[PDB]
């Protein structure tokens, strides 16, 4: 089969959901170690893998894949679908209103448009269950989109982008040109950039000619730009992740929380200010010599730093994880978790009546969550919440946060059990307060997905 | 027209 | 006259607003000195000041002055007049629903209960321009309580407030206790509290008897409460300052936009964050011994410290300005500000309008109308003069009021922005042309906001 | 003193409001008669009545009322005051941002505008106790504009009105122009017009210079329109009502609760529509012959009328009156109904503490209604509500809806009070349940000011 | 093979839409003629229809299909699945929090609950074919809940729908109990009623236990119960409609705009109300024997009467349809309709697209896809055609759908939707010019709304 | 410009 | 707990 | 019941 499939395969036969992450994106950057890229490439460089075997990528998406997509599922122009153009240093879009059709896409591309398909994860079970793997060692969602150019032709203009982007290049061949940040303020830029003309471009710093298996990395900030030429079109999926995943989020988050805990457990923070600090502070006293005001500004930086010393990290760092636990693609299951979980479980209905009921966890059962990636444990307002992702769907928050409460009697144990993966863990030897505990936690979870068990329960 | 969507758009 | 209607009286004589106000608050606390009270005592010490004079405040405030409030005016139950009652460690209210008629005011009073009026400053002009002129060196907000206890009775629990209080013995004389904080997260408190019991409390750090003419003062987080005793009522009138004016609540601005600004202008704050810091940040890895938590921890230090660079607190700075300008009430003028300026321009009716066509010149000379009545603010790309003019005695009831400046005007409404009290010829102000320097002057003019040497005349 | 002053005089020393706003209506159009006016002019004819007495509404408003208005009280330009011109045809308003200042104001006055204040009534004592006596007998909210035009000028363009006015020249002369309505439609409409022109205006039916003391009436949609010649200014005030106070207003909150109570009562509401109803109904098949179509149109008639039977008239007006009673003005007492009422109670505060403390309602206290159109006794989800006016502003909904609830065992005596006035009812001959009950609602509506004993309540 | 594959694959083979409809409501029923059921059975009485044939609905459903559901789809408790037990003259839910996973759903059913499927047209493509071709015949959304409850047992308490249902047996055995209405007002009942015990219900007008194949017809109001019983199951699918489309719900929406026109038409309608109706008119004056309330009331139905003539029926006709076209599922296509459509053009990928470019010419004749797809209204002062091809399986999933008409077209759009099934001549559209017969037929067709008589080609 | 205003406009 | 849900609403 | 209010809110 190809490299893609037997990877694949390779995947459903380790235990360690955190290893099969560790695993494919191995394999995505093959030949070069995960370790070098990210000390020494990942955000700082743009990196071409040239893998010299077209066939890395089989089995993940093609054009076919996309034609019965149109055609089978309903995808929107505007929503998942965008047909653009990019002619004489201007960048158009020829969206129609309503379904993408076959006939009207189609229509489209023998017209010199370019269609960017929108995660196509939420159709293809193949990108779903690629990115729902990456997603878990990128520690941030991992989205995509397609790009099918035609031939002799260019899409879209020279744009910088919000995200860390992997193309991958699955058909026909593209010069590709990438240029590093041109301003400091462009450097691992927070919002995309509009569309820009060759003007407001310097020299490539790296200029090449996809094919089929490539690899092509480049941080947000790297300014780039595709075309066609010489009678071939091309198909590629860009695999994007980290969107405003930096220390300023993290820390926007931080300071509020900071200061309202400052304010109530230290007293410089509740003095009253000056009662004419507006007679030297302002837009219209910026220019002065006042000394009130150095003191003003040295006063507002001393009590800055302290703030540090009162930030709750930990609260936002749950609260950043309860939000990638949203984000986050549903789980995609080995054969061996799902005959061991309850989706797995030889319940059925077979002659006029349900076969093999009664399943049950004692406390000889050994169990350990179903994945690492899966759920979160996390506080608030006094009260213990188990996010996880199981019910999650294929689209984008199309489901809200899922969650159930865990009681102080539970919470050590469940610790414990986030902690343990992928080491088994008897529900007897579970650290509660009583066997009624022991049994309700492993029952609750296991029930709804989030725990696996050594052996197959049977009645 | 936009660039690459990391979440699909409205 | 009473020490009051000779210092107002006082007051009309003197030429700056800012002067006016250091004059009546070195009034309100004499014959102690405004620079020890605000450098040793404001926000450390309870203040007593025992003036030993029974009229120093008559002609502010009376209990007739209630009596015909209750009865020629709208006060509502619950909004603006409370009724409460203290009794066997309990507090109650008890607000009936509706307007608040003598007939009933009264009958509660006679049953032991206590009535708070809020903000006596809305409907009694004598209050008004004490609050109104103290707010102005305050730089914050000046509001007021009057509290009005039948004999042998207290209406209120031990409690503390948010703010910075100053009472003022009217009539009769009560029993006050005064408290140091409890405990330190109490001292400079940021809210009000619930009501205590007597085993809440300490020993008093100040008790006494307050009789018509005393001063007591008290930071926020101070517990106090007071009663009435040997048959005798009680009047006072708490007047109030420095709600949420903390350097918490400037932070509490700052921050957001320095993040902001720093994300934009630099790169250290839009690095990615690490691949699996969940893995050691979180509640559950509080305990974790591993070596990346504490690098996490010192990284969020040295960032949080860069932030104080990036602050723009000359921003924050002017809309907090803004919304004191919004929160203050309308200034009271002087005679002469007034003859001075659009309010007593001549200008009136006689079958036809008589006095009118007067209109300002180069030659001209002005200056701002006061000093606390106006603030230039930029928001987004445009300036705008926001000013207090038309705002009214009641808290908020008017929406900021403001009006564009432009750029060839900024320097010319900077200028006389801080060159208060010195007049200045219009044609001489900053301006480019001689149109842009007599609309700006005729601008504010009209708008109530700036004053000439000598009458306009045509 | 003047004829305003003497009937005023007279009005303190009637009884019954409603004796007293019949009583004012009178003077207002007299010599004419109310009863002739209102079976025959009302809403059917504009009205001229030359006075000849210029001194007949002095003591009402003044254009120095006006001046110390401007100078004293918050008039906002925008809200209060209006400055318009009408030159060449065209409308104009030269309204200044902000606080009317006299500076201001007059200053536009001299430049040719005119000055329109709305609603005096919230700072006049005078215009505020005319108008809150008048919509008495009006069962209608009695508004008011003021007018102030200069000499040799039309601050307005030709136009009608939403409601009946009633013009009281007060100062100078102006002449008027009334024209009927132009067309069926415009007859007695329901908004106002736009600014229309000379040649949109068929002739004048009432052409006439007002002089001081004259009254002219004429109904919603009547155009006109009014200038000043001759070097003298005017000032008149416009006294409005009957916004929106139709049959039309009335049907518009009846139908829905009949049509939603026929269908709860009656089956042939609940009856499902035909099938294939849309195969013949629409605008598309507006040009049919199918006798579905008008067995269709029958159907719908039939129902439409049957409606009238289950119609909730009575729920209907109650609300009308509530909405009356919200949109109404506060009252202004007699001298006698203010010493009779908990407002007139001789408790003060005198030396060092309150006089006369303790009145007390009994058994043989006789009471009444302070006055005859101060409250409304509405049933709302199966609960009684006495919705008042004596807490309303002198600025529309400044305040919310002002009501009490009266419980079962009280809405007998309720009733009866609401009946008798001005007739005096002893407390203890109130049809009621217990002692407990008669004395507890006369003590709870007399200290709400919505009630006055016969004598004097003493200790 | 089955009736249902056999009809199913009978409708393939009829041309127009609406006879298709009719054919599968034919069968629905059968023997039992349409015009009888409709003319004399519908909304009037209970009808039970004993197929004498356990083969009838195989194909449509089944409890597999429903176990494959839960297991490959995102069935959800509460919002999709509902488990209830009746136990006790009580009902109950055993809902858990989540998603119904069939090891959860199957041990409540074990535990001998009864399980209730909402919507399976919007997972089943069978059901969904069924349902979107009755719709048509029924001119109001179809829609269909899934009932299967375990041997020996009763998941519902008595009670009444506000729909038509028409209950198809698909598995084993139930015993029904169908009582007529209880009071005038249940009769037709507007809303669903709470859960009855036995004692608020007489003797059954329908009593009786229904096989695999029968159909059990009830109107709304018309209070039914059902249990299992002789230890086997039952599985049936109640189709529902109606949901409503009342004479009543038709007045709700004309009478505001009734009222509305004839305030504008006629004066009689603009007349003030009386100076003093508040005096004769209201509660408290209901006996007042005042003959002007009489009168008022007299007036008061006069007036209403009058509003017929004013009546837009015709807009809220088009309106009801606006809303039926947002309601509907979306249209199953024959393979003839597929085709002939732009569905069926055979411009697929084979490195290139291949056989692309087809167009439409002023030769081509067509028509419609289909005769309830599409509906041309006029709101404000432009027309619309609102379709359903773009709709979701699931209820307004998507938002209502439209495409602008101009004057210009709206006589060719109005031909098109009338003429069906007759093909017609692009050339010979009532339009101006022949751009606008073409771009309207090249609008509509790629829109999926219309289909040629012969493929396109290039 | 407004004509007659019944009721202050906002 | 409910009845027919002719509209899954939840 | 409430203590000071700096500003009336109710
Ligand atoms: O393929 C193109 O023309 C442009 N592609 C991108 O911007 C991308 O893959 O991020
Ligand atoms: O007077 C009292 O009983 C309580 N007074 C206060 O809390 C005050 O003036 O702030
Ligand atoms: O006085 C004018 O110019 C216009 N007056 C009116 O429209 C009026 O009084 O209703
Ligand atoms: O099957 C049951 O117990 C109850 N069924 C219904 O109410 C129905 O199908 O509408
Ligand atoms: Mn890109
Ligand atoms: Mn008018
Ligand atoms: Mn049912
Ligand atoms: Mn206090």
């Amino acid at each position: 089969m190809s490299p893609l499939r037997r990877v694949l395969a390779e995947l459903n036969r380790i235990p360690s959901s955190r290893r099969r992450a560790a695993r494919l994106f191995e394999w995505l950057i093959a030949p070069m170690p995960p370790d070098h890229f990210y000390r020494r490439l990942w955000e700082r460089e743009a990196v071409l893998v040239r893998r010299q075997d077209h066939t890395y990528y089989q089995g993940l998406f093609s054009t076919a894949d996309l034609d019965s997509m149109l055609r089978n599922e309903e995808v929107q122009f505007g929503q998942h679908l965008d047909a653009a153009r990019y002619i004489n240093g201007r960048r158009e879009t020829l969206n129609p209103p309503g379904r993408a059709l076959p006939a009207a896409a189609w229509s489209l591309y023998q017209a010199g448009c370019s269609l960017r398909l929108c995660s196509p994860q939420a159709f293809s079970t193949t990108v779903w269950q690629f990115l729902a793997v990456l997603q878990e060692q990128f520690g941030s969602m991992a989205g995509s989109n397609v790009y099918l150019t035609p031939p002799n032709s260019q899409g879209f203009a020279p744009h910088y982008d919000d995200i860390e982007a992997f193309v991958l290049q699955l058909e026909g061949r593209k010069l590709w040109r990438v240029y590093r940040p041109r301003a400091p303020t462009e450097e691992l830029a927070l919002t995309s950039s509009p569309n820009f003309s060759q003007d407001d471009l310097g020299e490539p710093v790296l200029q090449t000619v996809l094919e089929p298996g490539d690899l092509l990395y480049f941080p947000r900030g790297f300014i780039h730009q595709a075309e066609c030429q010489d009678g071939v079109h091309s198909l590629h999926l860009t695999l994007s992740t980290y969107q405003r995943n930096t220390w300023g989020d993290f820390l926007e988050a931080i300071l509020p929380l900071a200061v309202q805990a400052a304010m109530e457990e230290n007293v410089e923070f509740r003095r009253g200010l000056p009662r004419d600090f507006m007679d030297y502070m302002g837009a219209q006293h910026s220019d002065s010599k006042d000394p009130r005001r150095t003191a003003f500004m040295e006063k507002v930086r001393v009590l800055v730093a302290r703030l540090g010393h009162f930030a709750p990290v930990d609260a936002v760092a749950d609260q950043r994880a309860k939000d990638f636990i949203h984000d986050s693609l549903p789980p995609v299951l080995t054969d061996r978790e799902r005959a061991l979980s309850v989706y797995g479980l030889p319940i059925r209905w077979e002659a006029g009546e349900p076969v093999n009921v009664g399943a049950q966890l004692t406390t000889e059962t050994e169990v350990h969550m179903l994945q690492d990636g899966i759920a979160r444990l996390v506080g608030e307002g006094g009260h213990l919440f188990l996010y996880y992702t199981v019910e999650n769907s294929r689209v984008y928050h199309l489901e809200e946060p899922k969650c159930l409460e865990i009681y102080p009697q539970q919470a050590d144990a469940m610790e414990l059990l986030l902690g343990s993966y992928p080491e088994f863990v008897r529900v007897g030897d579970l650290p509660c307060d009583s066997v009624e505990d022991q049994l309700s936690l492993a029952t609750t979870l296991y029930d709804k997905g989030l725990l696996l068990t050594k052996m197959p329960l049977a009645l | 027209g936009g660039n690459h969507q990391h979440i699909c758009k409205p």
